[PDB]
């Protein structure tokens, strides 16, 4: 916690989200790469230590 | 378009946006800093018939 | 068949003639935005049809 009061690099997924959201998939597909990547690396949880 | 050569079938299509590390040539830097583009789609094959 | 008139007249500004670099350019750009999306695809290729 002392390096992370230190240090100036913060930490934000929603750069994955933004590039992401730009990529989507047919209605008619089951499976779907992105929609695994973005679930897979949970860009909504902020527990970073 | 391509019938039954294989030799001259479309594999993927790129579009890059920016120089990859030092070099400025686009025709040089363009290899390995493109973006892959492409999406499926499934049709009705009784429909067409 | 349109038909366009043939007579002297008052000067008109009528801007719409783009060189083919700027058509590409755009076109390249909205590649770039609409691969991978295959959401927006739909819409154009049901509009189409």
């Amino acid at each position: 916690v002392l390096l992370q009061r230190i240090s100036p690099l913060q930490i934000d997924p929603t750069i994955i989200s933004n590039t992401m959201s730009t990529v989507s998939e047919s209605t008619t597909q089951t499976l779907s790469p992105a929609s695994s990547i973005l679930g897979k690396l949970r860009p909504s949880n902020s527990d970073f230590s | 378009y391509v019938r039954l050569d294989r030799d001259r079938v479309p594999t993927m299509v790129g579009v890059t946006r920016q120089s990859r590390d030092t070099i400025t040539q686009p025709a040089l830097s363009l290899s390995t800093t493109n973006t892959t583009v492409g999406v499926p789609l499934a049709l009705d094959a009784r429909a067409i018939t | 068949t349109v038909t366009s008139p043939y007579a002297p007249s008052v000067n008109r500004l009528m801007p719409y003639r783009i060189s083919n670099a700027e058509r590409q350019i755009s076109q390249i750009i909205r590649v770039m935005n609409i691969g991978n999306n295959a959401t927006v695809i739909q819409p154009v290729l049901q509009d189409i049809s």
